[PDB]
RNA sequence: AAAGGUUUGGUCCUGGCCUUAUAAUUAAUUAGAGGUAAAAUUACACAUGCAAACCUCCAUAGACCGGUGUAAAAUCCCUUAAACAUUUACUUAAAAUUUAAGGAGAGGGUAUCAAGCACAUUAAAAUAGCUUAAGACACCUUGCCUAGCCACACCCCCACGGGACUCAGCAGUGAUAAAUAUUAAGCAAUAAACGAAAGUUUGACUAAGUUAUACCUCUUAGGGUUGGUAAAUUUCGUGCCAGCCACCGCGGUCAUACGAU
RNA sequence: AACAUAAUUAAUUUCUACGUUUAUGGAGAUAAAAGCAUACUGAGUGUGCUUGGAAU
């Protein structure tokens, strides 16, 4: 069995799961939550579930959780431009305070796409090289070409062996 | 008005310590992944910051900036703000004092003193 | 390695096996080694006839313009494979070549003819 | 890390040597020595290369023609055999500066500067004359140099357009067409923004490398 | 679009803001209440003391 | 791992070792040829030959290719700045390639290495600070980041200087080691250098030679094993002897375990 | 240690010479009522403690 509570949060495909992914901006998000009530339920599932989701997909961000510090649950981004964004969670569902997060500082479906696609722009299927980088590591795999000479002899007459005594006999 | 290389252009943490003079030794936290647990955890760095008012207590949380040169070997950052004074908390969302999970002064009262 | 000095290069990249001959276009500093750390893969050569006869080339011709609009020089065969496609003008030692190649061809046909001559002599003879 | 350590012997080194480079630098007269004998170099033991034996034996060098004259020449024209040869139109340095080397027994090798006019065509500015050590320049007559320098440009006649490539062409004219511009224009390229110097032409002595100062 | 959204997130500060208050507010009403009756009680039990 | 064998009088638990799969090297026995890939005891010492030229003199190149894993926890990824021993265009802007200063994070061992001893800040030059059980410092070992990259180039970390005075270029030799490729052919192809160019040069490379080290295509048959694990022993000899075992074990005269068959 | 010459095309020389590590009695094969801690002597006994002895 594996350890802790709620272990599945320990998965790839847990931490995958996560659509959150900040804009350029976006440098840090401190939590400001409460260990004790009932208004801040919301932020502790929100610290417990979903912080290890936002930090898998923003490696960069500095994420720092302060606990029982104020009266109220709160969020506060820091970007890059020198704004602080503060963000009230109290009575605010865990998937509430996720999906306003993505709305005002979360980057847009179209905008992660174009990033994917120009990221594999040098990958080419017709590239030959090896097989971490290229579909194919010679023409001699394409159907029609000539074939391995270690797989499939060549003919006498296209080997150097064979082409150098005609010359000697010449 | 270039900006500093270095990639910590806005950091956050608590000052541990400010025996030395126009300078607060600040710890700051980040998460990182553990490759075999697939969990988070805290791995703490120190920065060197300039307090030019010597306005830094112990245990206050503040948020440095970096400065476009190194003042020192150490002293790369200034301290920009600070987000929470040793006990001295004022609410962001309401603004009322508080002392830990209680209201100093009520949020429905208006002292404006 | 660390090199210091040379520029960039467009040239053939040998691969394949013994007797089976294969090009990976590629652009490159020319310092580095023929096979070895390359900048961009620019397309592929195939010199031995397939099947259907053909001999393959397989030029990437977007980033062929945009590496000689970046200083890349050009190694001497991959003129040839240029001036071949129409991409460029034929090499001027493609066409001297080809002149050398009729001027001996004319002098053997003319050779075969002066010996069928002397054949006829020797009919003449009986 | 900080156990990387410093290395002063490395950096003495490469300071030691820099200073006797800078001492003792060679001369035009010791670098471009030369033994007719065997036409190699003593310096340095180059073996010069056979087609320049005929003129290393038959013609001078600038500075052997300038140390006969008063002033080292300032103001003189002066050409190459090598000029002569290849261009019927006139090609000439008209000397401005001269800096012979002193030391030479002979004050046969030194500098000079000039302005260049080559076949027909003169330049504005004067600059450092290259190959001055080769066995090729004739002083021009001063009676002479009228009818040396008479020089009567003829229209140009290269192209100044070609057409493009096959392959480049039709790639050219099938955007046209995806593009809406409809057209019979045959694409043209221009060939003036870069045309070539000929092979021959003088280069620039500033920018040239000078050989080292090592006894082989 | 930055800012329209840095607009719309003030806007819920303050709405959540609205309600904190209109809810602190009843609870001022009904801790008043008991603290009267509680007060009561130690009157009672003061005197009672003494 | 889909597991198996092995503590005991017996059962169960715990717990190690071993077996069955895969590969590399060396060795014993054995073997025809052909195609292909690879080639590897040693940073020990080296006879001999070759490996860098080009070219109307100037320059350019010999700073690469090639080789080895010496040193160093040395690194990876990333940021910033500037260049180049460069290219191509403009007489100024796109690249390739490096250098230097850095840091989100990651990065071998020993804690019987527990303290390091100037490792800090301020900038009137004062303050007494800086790193460290979230592993400093010390010592030990190690090429890693693998379209490739880093480090080294007889030794002295370096190389003014000194000295044990040069093959860790190809091919060879001695010594050493369980470890064994040709003192070979050609610049025809591609790559590099040089030249305006026809061209020239290259132990890079290409085409061969050698070798069951690996795969493919054929064709001869050899090697081992035969108590259990774990597929398979029939007669004799030996008799706790000679021998055999990866583990458990076998042999003291009816040996399925040793030797021959 | 590091000056000066020159200058009616422009150049010249200077731009030095300590300490620290490695190395040359003990424990293991072939068989030719009890205990723990501790003290004394020799396992005997002393003091405390445990039941992993026993006692209707
Ligand atoms: S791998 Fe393609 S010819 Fe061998
Ligand atoms: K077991
Ligand atoms: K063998
Ligand atoms: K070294
Ligand atoms: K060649
Ligand atoms: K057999
Ligand atoms: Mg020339
Ligand atoms: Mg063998
Ligand atoms: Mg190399
Ligand atoms: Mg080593
Ligand atoms: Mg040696
Ligand atoms: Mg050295
Ligand atoms: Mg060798
Ligand atoms: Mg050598
Ligand atoms: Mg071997
Ligand atoms: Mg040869
Ligand atoms: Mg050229
Ligand atoms: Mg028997
Ligand atoms: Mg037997
Ligand atoms: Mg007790």
């Amino acid at each position: 069995p594996m350890k802790g509570r709620f272990p599945i949060r320990r998965t790839l495909q847990y931490l995958g799961r996560g659509d959150v992914v900040f804009k350029e901006s976006v440098k840090i998000m401190t939590v400001n939550y409460n260990t004790y009530g009932e208004l801040g339920e919301g932020a502790r599932k929100f610290v417990f579930f979903n912080i290890p989701q936002i930090q898998y997909k923003n490696p960069w961000v500095q994420i720092m959780m302060f606990k029982n510090m104020t009266p109220s649950p709160f969020l506060r981004f820091y970007l890059d431009s020198g704004e602080q964004v503060l963000v009230d969670v109290e009575t605010k569902s865990n998937k509430e305070i996720m999906e306003h997060i993505k709305k005002i500082l979360g980057k847009k479906e179209e905008t992660l796409r174009e990033e994917e696609l120009e990221k594999q722009q040098r990958f080419h299927p017709g590239n030959f090289g090896p097989r971490k980088y290229c579909l194919r590591e010679c023409m001699c795999e394409v159907e029609g070409q000539v074939p391995c000479p270690g797989l499939v002899p060549l003919p006498k007459e296209m080997t150097g062996k064979y082409k150098a005594a005609l010359k000697a006999s010449t | 008005i270039v900006r500093s290389s270095v990639h910590a252009k806005w950091v956050v943490g608590k000052v541990i310590g400010t025996a030395m003079i126009k300078t607060a030794k600040v710890r700051a936290t980040r998460l990182v992944l553990d490759p075999y647990l697939l969990k988070y955890f805290n791995k703490r760095k120190t920065y060197f910051a300039h307090d030019a008012l010597q306005q830094c207590s112990v245990g206050d949380i503040v948020l440095l900036r970096a400065l476009p040169v190194p003042r020192s070997k150490h002293v790369k950052h200034e301290l920009a703000e600070i987000i929470f004074k040793v006990g001295r908390v004022i609410d962001p969302v309401t603004g009322k004092p508080c002392a830990g999970t209680a209201y100093l002064e009520s949020p429905l009262s208006e002292p404006r003193e | 390695k660390a090199y210091h000095g040379g520029h960039l290069t467009i040239r053939l990249a040998l691969g394949g096996c013994t007797n089976r001959p294969f090009y990976r276009i590629v652009a490159a500093h020319n310092k580095c080694p023929r096979d070895g750390r390359f900048v961009e893969q620019l397309g592929s050569y195939d010199p031995l006839p397939n099947s259907h006869g053909e001999k393959l080339v397989a030029l990437n011709l977007d980033r062929i313009r945009h590496w000689i609009g970046c200083g890349a020089h050009l190694s001497k065969p991959m003129e040839k494979l240029l001036g071949l496609s129409g991409f460029f003008p034929l090499h001027p030692m493609m066409i001297t070549n080809a002149e050398r190649l009729r001027r001996r061809r004319a002098r053997e046909v003319l050779l075969a003819s002066q010996k069928a001559e002397s054949e006829a002599k020797e009919t003449e003879a009986s | 890390r900080k156990k990387v350590r410093p290395r002063l012997i490395a950096e003495l080194a490469r300071r030691v040597r820099a200073l006797r480079e800078q001492r003792n630098q060679p001369r035009d007269s010791q670098l471009y020595a030369l033994d007719y004998e065997t036409l190699t170099r003593p310096h340095s033991g180059r073996r010069l290369p056979v087609r320049a034996w005929a003129d290393v034996r038959r013609e001078s060098r600038l500075l052997q023609l300038l140390a006969r004259l008063p002033l080292f020449g300032l103001g003189r024209l002066v050409t190459r055999k090598s000029w002569l040869w290849q261009h019927d139109e006139p090609c000439y340095w008209r000397l401005t500066r001269v800096r012979p080397d002193y030391t030479a027994q002979n004050l046969d090798h030194g500098r000079a500067w000039g302005i260049l006019t080559f076949k027909g065509k003169s330049e504005d500015t004067a600059r450092e004359i290259e190959q001055v050590m080769y066995h090729d320049w004739r002083l021009v007559p001063k009676h002479e140099e009228e009818a040396f320098t008479a020089f009567t440009a003829k229209p140009e006649d290269r192209l100044n357009s070609v057409p493009y490539p096959p392959l480049l062409r039709a790639m050219i004219l099938a955007e046209r067409q995806k593009n809406g511009d409809t057209s019979v224009q045959e694409p043209l390229l221009n060939l003036e923004r870069t045309r070539m110097r000929p092979w021959d032409y003088p280069a620039k002595q500033e920018t040239k490398g000078r050989a080292k100062g090592t006894p082989v | 679009e930055h800012r329209e959204l840095m607009a719309w997130n003030r806007d819920e500060n303050r709405r959540m803001q609205e309600l904190r208050i209109a809810r602190l507010q009843l609870e001022a009403q009904a801790q008043e209440v008991q603290k009267a009756e509680a007060q009561a009680q130690r009157a009672q039990e003061e005197q009672a003391w003494v």
